[PDB]
């Protein structure tokens, strides 16, 4: 344990691709089915840098309500998080104010990167023009595909360069 | 045996919060679940919120009480309102010397409670909570609190508007605010519960007051924030516009921030410039039409329209020194759309008035579009420059709708400029200079009505006359060219200008992406008349692609600029040329064909099926949009294609490479693919007998869609289509959920052979009971896209009844089941995302099966709460009432089913 592991909380509505992300992250392999997470599922995530090991603890939380589980305990001790949503889906994306307010309720100003996954859709309902979340200065928007593997490392990148106050950092 | 202890709760969320081990973790948090919702929780909690231990631990106690309240509420005896109520409190007013979190934590509880007995049980809340609160800081700062989170949780709460209790709220703001003596804190406090409230139905004219408290408030550095914020909400409000005459005394407030957003940039202070401008577009982007309908205020619509170009010019670089100009954009083009909205008595004067200003943003925005010098641009980071790219982008999209209403002068404008900066003076040299002024052309060059070009021959001849020693200016130069695509096409003569430019920045490896886009665009554009560039063109890109100069998407891209280009020659030269180009690869894959089962030769073979997919994707001699020579490159290439899936049976990757070959010739020669039918049928009926795969339904129904009514060659697909359907039912017995995506490939097929060739469906050997069956139970699958592929089944399913389709309203004797699911779907068992295709599904029952509809849905409602036990009878029949109307339009039964659905839910 030569190198520090921080606590990032994935976030999102059902259905939005959490989980898909993270599991493409740790196996390779895209998921087809939706398989609803019960409170939450925390995956250990590592990258090797230009710099030297990055390690996340991802904390998988629940979208769905009835399975919420502990959320505002999750949160706790966050280093920085991930609040996901469906391009292809107009409630999930109505819905990132929520759950922003609730990340900022219990950690405030930590780094949070916003991601619209699902581009690969031909049919998009939400454009990427749209978005106004990353006119934050701890705040950044991408386009993902866990289908495609589109922008696949973005966020992560983008959190650690914050994290190790290093712009300089790139995935090996 | 663990039990419910606060002792033992604190082991646990210690093990949570510090063990490092991860299994571990997991095990807390499923164990922490348990303890939350135990009716332990209800004594633990209040232990864990002692002063005697850390705040993290406390904080799980005000999260249990929290998560109990707001969704366990009929675990809570009537008895335990007032005795929780008042507990609340207490740690309220505890917790004010403690920690934030918890305190937040705490005011959302009693937040929550507030709000589910509110309306009946505790009439008075928010005046009580005020009453309670007074009689000192920490006091102050809780009731803030409380009353900033109680409007959040209204929000999203399930289950009569609290807006009207806000008048009791704001009389407190106002008085806690124009008061000498309130700390700072207080202050903020105050300018964040004031944002709450506004977020909802509270009209601005009853807002004024604290509009004014809160632009007096910005000039304090505490404050500004929390003010801006305030600000942006009452403007943003969506009932904002009825409120004109407030709008009115709103502009002076603004424009009274000139001096503080001007010394603001001078000193380099972003955070402020950025607020002020935010709350100048906030009042413009919203409010610009009605400001400009009163005409009797233009002097200060104009010094707000002045304001805001302020911003947009701010000296610097958009990422890197000024975030302030990226949030001006937005309002530029609502300027624009308003301006062309009025008729030309209003139009021209206004039209005359703002020309010039979107002159100057012209001349700004190409300012700050354009790249630094080599040296400082080095030095960016790696986002900087990305987030430099997408404001680029986000400029020529601006660009463009500016050119909407410039037109003529602005192309004439920006011509000048550049060729005198090119041919007239010599000035130091700035390759940025040059960049800028063909980046505008460029966002411009596809929206250049065929009418006016007199600059576009201009311009293309001053293309070869630049100077191409930057790979940024020999990108912008290859895409301006791609961008005059269309205007090539009908001038022919130009295309020499221009074509040996662009093949020579082929095989440039850094402007592959520019490069290949724009050739794959110019033959798109002239099919016709680049039969004398063919061979050349061929010569280049055969040469450019046997040396590693491009990756792979582009190469795709190259394959596809080739199939354009030979789709317009004489049948003989496409053979000759076909035959040079694609031989080599087709030997290599031979070679490849005779090898080992490693990845390395993996990679090469799809490679080379992509190649081929993506030039017959292209390739049309029939012009869609003697034999046919892809035909015959895939008769002759068939012995191989099988070599290759005998081989590579069990990979997917492969697999979908060979389909796509297919799949991207269907579509490219849809009758000339005829010769073709009898071999594929074979191929796709013996991979989905060995391994079932949804790429092969998707093919399948291509032919289907094509042949159809061509009983020529149709019969090898009906087969097809039988043995598919008795696959994928058998296969969706055994794992009903496990393959979504192969069933919304088989409900797309069976939708499309509802809406090509119904008579399909009155085969026999079809089981269309089974299949009806599936399509129900597919309604209720969990992924959203396999959903609404069922729902397209049933839309081209119910048309068909009583339309030359026995069998169709035969199964109309399971149609009662299609209603029940569909309104266990409405009532909250479907995401509120498929709520448009569910009652797609409603009009079609209404429209083609009125009479069954009918019986079906007075019985299916009859059960007490069956959709949602959130619903009254009375709401239950009055939809059935309004579903039941025979003249209903989609436009309205969508209405209806998003409106019931909300009743279903909260
Ligand atoms: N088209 C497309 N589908 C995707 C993408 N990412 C995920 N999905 C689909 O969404 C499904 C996975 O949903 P999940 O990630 O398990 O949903 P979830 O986030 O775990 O939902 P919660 O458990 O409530 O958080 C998969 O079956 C994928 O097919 C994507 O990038 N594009
Ligand atoms: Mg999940």
């Amino acid at each position: 344990g030569e190198v520090p592991t921080f606590k990032l909380v994935l976030v999102g509505d059902g259905g939005t691709g959490k989980t898909t992300f993270v599991k493409r992250h740790l196996t390779g392999e895209f998921e087809k089915k939706y398989i609803a997470t019960i409170g939450v599922e925390v995956h250990p995530l590592s990258f090797y840098t230009n710099f030297g090991e990055i390690k996340f603890d991802v904390w998988d939380t629940a979208g769905l309500e009835k399975f919420g589980g502990l959320r505002d305990g999750y949160y706790i001790n966050a280093q920085c998080a991930i609040i996901m949503f469906d391009v292809t889906s107009r409630i999930t994306y109505k819905n990132v104010p929520n759950w922003h307010r609730d990340l900022v309720r219990v950690c405030e100003n930590i780094p949070i990167v916003l991601c619209g996954n699902k581009v690969d859709v031909k049919e998009r309902k939400v454009k990427a023009k749209t978005i106004t979340f990353h006119r934050k200065k701890n705040l950044q928007y991408y386009d993902i595909s866990a289908k495609s593997n589109y922008n696949f490392e973005k966020p992560f990148l983008w959190l650690a360069r914050k994290l190790a106050g290093n712009p300089q950092l790139e995935f090996v | 045996a663990l039990d419910f202890t606060v002792e033992n709760v604190e082991k646990a969320l210690h093990q949570l919060y510090y063990d490092p081990n991860i299994e571990n973790k997991n095990l807390a948090q499923k164990w922490l679940m348990q303890a939350q919702v135990s009716p332990q929780a209800w004594h633990f909690s209040w232990q864990l919120l002692q002063p005697d231990k850390v705040p993290e631990i406390q904080y799980f106690g005000a999260s249990a009480l929290h998560i109990k309240i707001s969704r366990y509420w009929s675990d809570i005896p009537t008895d335990q309102y007032e005795s929780l109520k008042a507990q609340l409190f207490t740690q309220i007013t505890r917790f004010a010397s403690g920690s934030k979190i918890v305190l937040t934590r705490l005011c959302v509880a009693l937040a929550s409670l507030a709000l589910s007995m509110m309306p009946d049980a505790w009439p008075c809340a928010v005046a009580d909570m005020v009453r309670l609160f007074q009689a000192g800081q920490g006091r102050c700062l809780a009731l803030l609190e409380l009353l900033t989170v109680l409007p959040e949780e209204f929000q999203t709460s399930r289950l009569t508007s609290l807006a009207v209790e806000c008048g009791a709220v704001f009389p407190l703001l106002e008085q806690l605010l124009q008061q000498p003596s309130s700390p700072s804190c207080v202050r903020q406090k105050v300018l964040k519960c004031f944002s709450s409230w506004v977020q909802l139905e509270v009209p601005l004219q009853d807002c004024e007051a604290l509009i004014q408290a809160a632009f007096a408030a910005l000039q304090d550095s505490e404050l500004f924030d929390s003010s801006v914020e305030a600000i942006v909400n009452a403007i943003s409000q969506p009932d904002a516009q009825r409120y004109v005459n407030t709008l009115l005394k709103l502009i002076p407030l603004v424009l009274g921030l000139q001096e503080q957003l001007r010394q603001a940039v001078q000193n380099g202070d972003m955070e402020t410039s950025h607020g002020i401008c935010r709350i100048a577009v906030a009042l413009g982007e919203n409010h610009s039409r009605a400001l400009l309908d009163q005409v009797e205020h233009w002097q200060s619509f104009l010094a707000l329209v002045n304001m805001i170009m302020f911003c947009t010019g701010i000296p610097g670089h958009y990422p890197v020194n000024e975030t302030t100009s990226s949030l001006t954009l937005t309002f530029w083009y609502t300027l624009q759309d308003d301006i062309l909205s009025f008729e030309a008595e209003k139009q021209a004067v206004y039209q005359q008035v703002y020309r010039p200003v979107y002159f100057q943003l012209v001349d700004v925005l190409l300012h700050k579009a354009q790249f630094p010098s080599d040296e400082e641009y080095g030095f960016w980071s790696s986002d900087e420059k990305e987030q430099f790219r997408i404001y680029r982008v986000d400029i020529s999209d601006t660009l463009m709708y500016v050119y909407e209403m410039l037109g003529a002068e602005l192309l004439s404008n920006l011509y000048d400029k550049l060729g005198r900066l090119l041919t007239s003076s010599e000035e130091p040299y700035s390759w940025q200079h040059t960049e800028a002024l063909l980046y505008g052309f460029q966002s411009i060059a596809e929206t250049i009505d065929v009418n006016y070009s007199d600059v576009v021959p201009g311009l293309i001849g001053l293309i070869p006359r630049i100077s191409i020693s930057n790979v940024q200016l020999a990108d912008t130069v290859m895409f301006t060219i791609g961008a005059l695509s269309e205007w090539l096409a009908d001038h022919p003569v130009m295309i020499n200008s221009v074509l040996p430019l662009v093949l020579h920045a082929l095989g440039n490896p850094e402007l592959s992406v520019s490069s290949v886009s724009t050739l794959k665009k110019i033959c798109r554009e002239c099919k016709y008349d680049l039969p004398p560039y063919a061979a050349n063109i061929v010569a280049v890109s055969q040469d450019v692609l046997m040396k590693q100069i491009h990756k792979t998407s582009q190469c795709m891209w190259l394959m596809q600029a080739l199939g354009f280009l030979l789709s317009a020659l004489q049948v003989e030269e496409i053979l000759k040329n076909l035959h040079s180009l694609i031989s080599p690869y087709i030997q290599q894959l031979e070679k490849l064909a005779e090898e080992i089962p490693n990845p390395s030769n993996k990679l090469a073979i799809v490679h080379i099926l992509g190649l081929l997919s993506n030039l017959f994707t292209t390739l049309d001699i029939s012009h869609h949009e003697g034999p046919n020579p892809v035909v015959v490159v895939l008769q002759q290439v068939f012995q191989l294609i099988q070599k290759v899936l005998s081989k590579w049976l069990n990979d997917a990757q492969v697999v979908e490479a060979v389909c796509a070959i297919f799949e991207k010739s269907v579509k490219t020669l849809l009758d000339d693919f005829a010769p073709m039918v009898p071999q594929l049928c074979e191929m796709l009926g013996r991979m989905y007998s060995t391994i079932p795969q949804a790429s092969a339904l998707d093919l399948t129904r291509q032919l289907v869609h094509i042949f159809a009514h061509e009983p020529a060659h149709f019969p090898p697909i009906e087969a097809l289509f039988l043995l598919v359907t008795s696959v994928t039912l058998t296969l969706f017995q055994q794992g009903p959920r496990d393959h979504p995506d192969i069933v919304d490939s088989f409900m797309q097929l069976l939708a499309q052979a509802l809406k090509r060739k119904p008579d399909l469906f009155l085969c026999e050997r079809l089981d269309v009971k089974a299949v009806f069956q599936c399509a129900v139970l597919a309604l209720k699958f969990p992924e959203a896209p396999t959903v609404k592929a069922s729902c397209g089944f049933f839309t081209e399913l119910l048309p068909r009844c009583g339309e030359v389709e026995s069998v169709g309203k035969v199964v109309q004797e399971d149609g009662r089941m299609l209603l029940i699911a569909v309104l266990e779907a409405i009532g909250g068992q479907a995401s509120r995302s498929l709520m448009d295709c569910f009652a797609d599904i409603l009009f079609a029952l209404n429209k083609h099966c009125f009479s069954l509809l009918s019986m079906w849905i007075k019985e299916a409602l009859q059960p007490p709460g069956f959709p949602s036990a959130r619903l009254s009878p009375e709401q239950k029949d009055t939809f059935s009432q309004q579903i039941l109307r025979e003249r209903v339009n989609k436009r309205r039964v969508k209405e209806m089913v998003k409106e019931f659905t909300l009743l279903c839910r909260g």
